[PDB]
DNA sequence: AAATAAGATCACTACTGGGCAGTACCAGACTCGAACTGATG
């Protein structure tokens, strides 16, 4: 894909994480989501997107933020 | 014509791809399922519930979109002067992180889906998310839609109650009282653990007539393979009923993962071993037969 | 029946949106003190 990449702007070819295996008996969703977002976004460059969430947002560095204030199903959507 | 075009050979493999992924076969109980629900969506007779079922790879979503698309163009003679009336809104339910189904979601996403301005900045003007809820209630009130479809109704069960499992319909129940809105809930054969009925039944092989029209499908899907040479695939009916026990959806991505790879290695026509190279997992059938005998047995009775 | 879970409630903590009583400016516009001036019996 990378002919395309260079073509076509905003786009990934393949998005790869691992699961994590909880500290507490249950699995962590929002862990999930959040690390998800983050490998999916922070190697990108400032391609200026608005999540409909309020308060996932990029900063300064580039880095993705998630606030512990976010809800889950707001980090899933 | 009843074939695929001559002229997509010249084409790219991709626009064959294209071409044959949006072909949607009407086969008799698909167009069926939607004459009913096209004649209770005219004439409600009262009623606020259209349950839909059928096990997964029925074609319950492209039915929904179907539906869809009729009832937009039939109601678009009227919506150049009359706006904020949208026809059909049609949603998908979320399947819970947690134990219980969430409510404040389904709002927003209800919300989100009607293009509702300002859902951050709701307020409640004197249950679960009071503020998203009458907004919603609003929203399908001033908007007016036809139908509200919802798919994937099954994951509205996440409740691990019985004493919960028929409450938890509640809030839906009291929002199409209140707004005077079809609530058509598609989903597969879970939706039975709880008003009208409508049973998107498969082909079983136990009626000649479900044996003749899977046949009748199967050629038609055959006539629209984009190959140089028509694969013939009606003799191997029995392995294609095996592996689909008669869903014209799953039958669908079989046949066109199996092109994909024609397409792909630049062949001409479909034999035996490209089927079994992309062939639904034999505990997988039996798995899905469980599932769907299960759903049966409920919906038999009389 | 005793033991072990689990949701409910109170209490405190940290975080982050975010608005109202109030001031200031700039000509356009209306209304009428005060006067000016001409016709008239
Ligand atoms: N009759 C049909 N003709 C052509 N394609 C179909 C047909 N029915 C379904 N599909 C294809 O199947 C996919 C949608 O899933 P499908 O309708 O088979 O499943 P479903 O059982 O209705 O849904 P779900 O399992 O999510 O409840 C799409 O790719 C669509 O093109
Ligand atoms: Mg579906």
């Amino acid at each position: 894909a990378l002919p395309k990449l260079e073509s076509d702007r905003a786009r990934v070819p393949v998005v790869g994480i691992e699961a994590i295996a909880p500290e507490s008996r249950y699995f962590n969703w929002k862990e999930y989501y959040t690390r998800a977002l983050i490998t999916l976004e922070e190697p990108l460059i400032d391609h200026k997107f608005d999540y409909g969430v309020r308060g996932i947002s990029r900063d300064n560095f580039g880095k993705i933020n998630v606030e512990s204030k976010v809800v889950a199903p707001a980090l899933r959507r | 014509s009843t074939g695929f075009p001559l002229e997509l050979l010249t084409r790219p493999a991709t626009e064959r791809l294209a071409y044959f992924e949006n072909y949607t076969v009407a086969h008799p109980r698909l167009k069926e399922v939607y004459e009913i629900l096209m004649r209770t969506i005219a004439e409600p007779a009262g009623a606020s519930f259209i349950f839909v079922y059928g096990a997964s790879g029925v074609g319950k979503t492209t039915l929904r979109l179907r539906v869809e698309q009729k009832l937009t163009e039939l109601a678009l003679p009227k919506l150049e002067s009359d706006r904020a009336r949208v026809p059909v809104v049609g949603i998908e339910a979320i399947a819970p992180e947690s134990r219980y189904f969430n409510w404040k979601e389904y709002y927003t996403r209800a919300l989100i889906t009607l293009e509702e301005p300002l859902i951050d900045h709701k307020f409640d003007y004197g249950v679960v998310a009071p503020a998203l809820r009458r907004a919603l209630e609003n929203a399908l009130i001033h908007r007016h839609p036809d139908v509200f479809f919802v798919d994937e109704a099954q994951h509205f069960g996440k409740v691990a109650s019985g004493y919960k499992l028929q409450d938890q319909l509640d809030c839906l129940k009291s929002l199409a009282n209140m707004t005077g809105i079809l609530h058509c809930l598609l989903g597969t054969y879970e939706l039975l653990t709880f008003s009208v009925d409508i049973h998107f039944r498969r082909y079983c092989a136990d009626s000649p007539e479900d044996v003749q029209a899977f046949k009748s499908v199967l050629l038609t899907f055959q006539q629209h393979l984009p190959l140089a040479e028509t694969p013939n695939l009606v003799d191997h009916w029995e392995y294609f009923y095996e592996r689909t026990l008669g869903c014209i959806g799953t039958l669908k991505d079989w046949l066109k993962r199996v092109l994909s790879d024609a397409l792909d290695r630049e062949a001409t026509t479909i034999t035996l071993k490209d089927l079994q190279k992309r062939a639904l997992s034999v505990a997988q059938c039996q798995k899905m037969f469980k599932e769907i005998q299960e759903g049966e047995r409920q919906l038999s009775e009389t």
